[PDB]
């Protein structure tokens, strides 16, 4: 509705010529449109000047055989000038419609390039519903404000130019409701916006009540708070009754308001115009010609105020936008070399990272792993196990220190070689809207749907793949919410297994999961493991005893590390954090 | 079958206001439909006859007039805003009220989400169609019908020309509208498909990267780009054609009425003046006509509205306390369940079939099963949130359906895997169980759910502030934080959903532990799919695809059990 502040546009010529450099390849097409305009709204202005004429010439002198020749002038204006209006908005139609699926283009890209980062630190949704606002604004203002816009400076000028040249007295006459619109509008345009707010606010707030409350619904009926929340609502909602009132009254007075600046137009021009009439200083047709100019005044002049307004909130969207196309990429040093056939060696040399950079989450992380060799990660909620994943994927960097697969290290290698010797399987796994088969093909472009089946066979996944309605082409829509959460574990592990790499990260969930897909996954996670490196976050006892490494972790740091029986043998963390566990 | 719940109730009290409000209109109406008339008796009988009496008489009374409009229209806009939003709140009351009231079986009906936005977007909608309804569905009508009075007063016989511009304009709406609806859906249809384009390239943008595959997601997102541009371009070419069509038949029509026009000026019929007053009232009619067209668009679909919220209104409570129930001063802990079978739709597998078990009072039962083994279920069947199709369920061998709610309710508390923190302090939130709790009584509480050391990090401790929801928190903060609050409760009955598993850092041992110590006199079942959270339970009841597998100790269940064994040969 009515804009909370002026945006706050650092240099909008700046980001102005850059914009005027997206519609720069259509720039003919642009100036064709920017006269059609022109003399539609010319040919507008014209109209009511000849019907003066056709009622002073035809009508007054009685000649009606001078008539078809003025009703063939119009009849032919009128006729162009809804042939300008088609073409000036079907050619902007197209036009418009371009540029934005550019910026749709550019933006998704960019998506696509930018640091993981930007995506971990803001919530999915204010990205989007904030780019495809700024986004729609740039479109809504370039395919009708603008020529909107400047049309109603045309037809304003014309209209006025016209009218002076006509007759002065009247056009002092009738131009003095301009002063009467603009002092009506802004009076009435503040108490509109202060009272939208004073009621988007208490609304808002009602609505948190009403939302909140049907989420946890079963929470107010256990603790009985039916009367309490009652009577929280009710005071929030006599309050919105008295707000939206006030709200309701001072955005719906301008229309009427409006309307009585345009008879009271109407009536300066009939009262001076005909008393002008009377003194022979105009003629009738003059009359109605004013008539026809008197609500050119009002709303041509609020349309004017309210796209300017759009097109400077569209400046700042574009602003925003640019920025977001001037974000850092990810790139891959000249340098970055391929990776070598290896079975995949990893080393984390004093390595310390931070999120924020202010609360340390890694404290001098040093360890080796040999290839073949299956490593368990063990510690609680904070312990920085679950920040390794990002850091040898290399999704994040490391502040100090350095990690590095096979001698040479991550930050030197290329990140396209790096991710393919490298799968994952994480606890929130993620799957797709399209059909199955899709799904498990995901990781390895190149595959035939053979080794799918096959693949699919080894990991247990296969049967219950057969068991669905449209066997292996079923449309997972929204993600596969119609499975259950081994199945769909299952799942996304077939899938890591053809992009056949050679470290493999592992983090299985055991929650939602029946013994019986139980069995299935673990046996899976074998399979998967064999002729892998295994760095493991487990959560099972079957991995932990028949692992070949476990380092516990804590605060960032790491307590322990050794074999299963040694571990329990030292009594340590370990200990405690398995006994008072699997005890 | 339904109900005979109507909206029509709500503004009742209100129709003062909503017959104030239609009335202010037509005198705005009329005040607008006297403009073009006092013009042409300002020509046909003053310029035209030399009398400036006239003329200056008929130009005052013109501005009185104009003047009149408008406390015509403000006062028709100051009535229809009271009545339209005295309605809405009336109507939004009754709807919480409702759902205040409504079940799980309610609330599953309606989806919750939908709940929501019935009780929030559709209210507006229809404070919406009242405030339009009270305005410019008496506006719009009034200076189309009086706009043709007036012509044909003026002269019969030029009306005739009314029947060539109305028909092709009332074709060229029904055409855009029967053509144009399902271009827009299609519209629609694209929007979503860029939106989950974009969305599964956040959610996931992990995985495709780790995948190597970006350049599929640009290829992906490029179908949903095209597929949005020709679904715009095309249901956007129809809406810029028919605008200029319909301002053009306007202005042919206004041709035909200087061309007829000037032949009845000529064979004397009709004076100069009334054809400039003609014009007028042609236009007033054409875009009123217009207005008239965009308002049946709003009602239909405002319409919608106001089913769903006639639904939830026609909605009958699931669960309702007999007229003579049962006061339970106190409770002491006993539960049991002769020959439960339980279903959350019925459409699907009973969940539960011939549950049977009883637990005495004080008892630490551990509720073991894998999902879907209807062990989740208990949470909602003791206190009294579903009932059972077949069997009962007893709380100190009362049947449950017996007892007033408020009563029993208030000797449970339950702990469920998903939790829901309210918008105000800690403080406040943990105080749900007891208003007259003391500090010392809340941090006691708090202490045994392992959160006292994580609260007082905080800035303002217990009166930090709690955001809608619980969105500000950690999931196992939640966890602990609802925890805490069943425990301020002095709850008889205690039931704790240890799945999903979420979370543990080794912490969750500590509070089953600090239960113990505290459960000293209550009953409290511990809902679980670990066996190791099943082994601090005095007892272990088994719960297999919604029948009982075996009620006892870990040894005797290791035997019979065959679901415990195989249980347990999945996590060992």
């Amino acid at each position: 509705g009515p804009i909370l502040e002026k945006p706050a546009l650092k240099n909008p010529t700046a980001t102005l010529r850059r914009l005027l450099g997206y519609l720069r390849p259509h720039t003919f097409t642009l100036i064709m449109v920017f006269v059609f305009v022109t003399v539609s709204s010319i040919l507008g202005v014209l109209s009511p000047y000849l019907i003066g004429k056709t009622i002073d010439v035809v009508f007054v002198p009685r000649r009606f055989d001078l008539l078809p020749r003025y009703m063939l002038i119009l009849g032919t204006i009128y006729a162009l000038t809804s042939l300008l209006f088609w073409l000036q908005g079907k050619i902007m139609l197209t036009l418009s419609q371009d540029v934005v699926f550019r910026l749709r283009k550019e933006l998704f890209e960019k998506l696509q390039r930018v640091p993981v980062g930007f995506f971990d630190r803001t919530p999915h949704g204010d990205i989007i519903s904030r780019v495809i606002n700024d986004v729609d604004n740039i479109n809504n203002v370039l395919g009708n404000s603008i020529i909107q816009f400047f049309s109603g400076i045309v037809t304003l000028a014309g209209a006025v130019i016209m009218m002076f040249r006509v007759n002065v007295i009247l056009s002092l006459v009738t131009l003095s409701i301009v002063p009467l619109t603009v002092l009506i509008t802004q009076i009435v345009s503040s108490q509109t916006r202060k009272y939208f707010y004073e009621n988007q606010r208490v609304l808002g707030q009602l609505n948190g009540i009403i939302e909140e409350d049907i989420s946890g619904l079963t929470v107010i009926k256990l603790f009985t708070r039916e009367e309490k929340e009652m009577e929280k609502f009710d005071r929030v909602n006599e309050s919105l009754r008295k707000v939206g009132t006030k709200a309701q009254i001072f955005s719906g007075v301008l229309p009427p308001l409006m309307n009585m600046v345009n008879n009271l137009g109407f009536a300066l021009i009939s009262g001076f115009g005909g008393w002008l009439a009377l003194k022979d200083i105009i003629t009738v047709g003059t009359i109605a010609t004013f008539i026809g100019y008197s609500r050119q005044f009002t709303r041509p002049l609020n349309e004017l105020s309210n796209q300017f307004n759009m097109i400077q909130m569209a400046l700042a969207s574009a602003e925003r936008i640019f920025e977001i196309l001037d974000l850092e990429e990810e790139k891959d040093d000249p340098d970055a070399v391929e990776l070598r056939e290896v079975r995949g060696e990893i080393e984390f040399k004093n390595v310390w990272f931070s999120y924020d950079k202010k609360k340390p989450v890694l404290k001098d992380i040093t360890f080796h792993i040999k290839p073949g060799q299956k490593v368990a990660l063990v510690g609680p909620t904070g312990s920085g196990k679950t920040t390794i994943v990002n850091l040898l994927m290399r999704f994040y960097d490391v502040d100090r220190g350095q990690i590095l697969v096979d001698g040479i290290d991550i930050r030197k290698i290329k990140r396209s070689s790096l991710r393919s010797s490298i799968g994952i399987v994480l606890q929130d796994t993620i799957l797709f809207s399209t059909t199955v088969k899709e799904n498990l093909k995901y990781g390895n472009p190149g595959a035939t749907d053979e080794e799918i089946k096959e693949a699919a066979k080894l990991t247990h996944s296969d049967h219950f793949i057969k068991h669905l309605p449209e066997g292996y082409e079923t449309v997972l829509t929204d993600n596969g919410e119609d499975l259950s959460q081994g199945q769909r574990q299952l799942l996304a592990i077939t899938r890591a297994f053809l992009a056949n790499p050679k470290i493999l990260i592992l983090d299985e969930a055991t929650c939602n999961v029946d013994t019986k897909t139980e069995k299935s996954i673990q046996a899976a996670m074998w399979k998967l493991m064999e002729g892998k490196t295994s760095i493991i976050i487990a959560h099972r006892l079957n991995t932990i005893k028949n692992a070949d490494l476990i380092i516990v972790l804590r605060d960032g740091e790491i307590v322990e590390m050794g074999k299963h029986d040694e571990l329990i043998q030292k009594r340590g963390f370990y200990y405690e954090l398995f006994t008072s566990q699997y005890g | 079958g339904g109900g005979s719940k109507t909206l029509a109730r709500y503004l009742k009290p209100y129709w003062i206001f909503a017959v104030l409000a239609p009335l202010f209109m037509v005198v705005e109406v009329i005040s607008d439909l006297s403009q073009p008339t006092l013009l042409a008796r300002i020509v046909d009988e003053g310029i035209a006859r030399g009398d400036f009496s006239l003329v200056l008489k008929t130009g005052i009374l013109m501005l009185i007039v104009a003047l009149i409009g408008a406390v015509g229209g403000i006062g028709s806009t100051v009535f229809a805003s009271y009545a339209s939003q005295n309605f809405g709140a009336d109507l939004r009351r009754d709807l919480f009220r409702k759902v205040l009231s409504f079940s799980i079986s309610n609330v599953n009906r309606f989806h919750t989400s939908s709940l929501i936005t019935r009780l929030t977007n559709d209210v507006t909608q229809l404070q919406n169609l009242v405030m339009m309804l009270l305005r410019i569905v008496v506006r719009a009508p009034l200076l189309f019908v009086g706009g043709i009075v007036m012509a044909v007063s003026i002269n019969v016989k030029l009306s005739s020309v009314l029947i060539f511009l109305i028909p092709p304009i009332v074709l060229l709406f029904v055409w855009l509208t029967k053509k144009g609806n399902p271009l827009f859906r299609k519209i629609q249809e694209s929007t979503d498909e860029v939106n989950r384009v974009v969305r599964e390239n956040l959610l996931g943008v992990r995985v495709v990267r780790a995948f190597r595959r970006e350049e599929y997601e640009n290829e992906n997102f490029r179908k949903a780009n095209e597929s949005l541009r020709r679904s715009i371009i095309s249901a956007f070419s129809l809406i810029v054609f028919a605008l200029p069509l319909f301002i053009f038949i306007v202005n042919m029509g206004m041709i035909a009425v200087l061309w007829f026009g000037g032949v009845l000026v000529r064979n004397n019929q009709m004076e100069i003046g009334s054809i400039m007053a003609y014009t007028n009232y042609l236009m007033q009619i054409m875009f009123s006509l217009m207005m008239i067209g965009n308002i049946l668009n709003f009602i239909v679909r405002a319409s919608a509205s106001a089913k769903r919220v006639l639904e939830v209104l026609n909605e009958k409570p699931a669960i309702e306390e007999a007229d003579n129930a049962l006061a339970l001063p106190n409770v002491e802990g006993s539960v049991s369940f002769e020959n439960v079978e339980f279903r959350y739709f019925e459409n699907t597998d009973p969940v539960l079939s011939g549950v049977n078990f009883s637990v005495k009072p004080g008892s630490l039962v551990a509720v073991l099963g894998e999902t879907g083994s209807g062990k989740s279920t208990l949470m909602n069947l003791i206190p009294r949130l579903i009932d059972p199709e077949r069997g009962r369920v007893e709380v100190d061998e009362l049947d449950v359906r017996t007892v007033k709610l408020k009563d029993l309710r208030g000797h449970i508390s339950a702990v469920p895997q998903e939790t829901v923190l309210f918008s105000g302090t800690i403080k406040e939130n943990l105080k749900w169980g007891r208003e007259d709790a003391t500090d010392d009584e809340i941090v006691e509480a708090a202490k045994i759910a392992q959160i006292h050391d994580f609260i007082i990090s905080l800035p303002e401790g217990y009166d930090s502030r709690v955001e809608r929801g619980g969105r500000n928190f950690s999931g196992g903060q939640k966890q602990r934080l609802s925890i805490a609050r069943a425990l301020v409760k002095k709850p008889k009955v205690l039931i704790l959903d240890d799945s999903t598993c979420s979370v543990d850092p080794i912490t969750e041992k500590r509070i089953l532990d600090g239960l113990k110590r505290y459960t000293k006199g209550s009953t409290t079942f511990i809902i679980t799919q670990k066996i190791p959270t099943a082994l601090l339970a005095d007892k272990i009841l088994v719960l297999h695809e919604g029948k009982v597998a075996g009620f006892g100790t870990h040894k005797e269940l290791l035997e019979h059990s065959k679901p415990y064994r195989e249980i347990y040969e999945s996590q060992f």
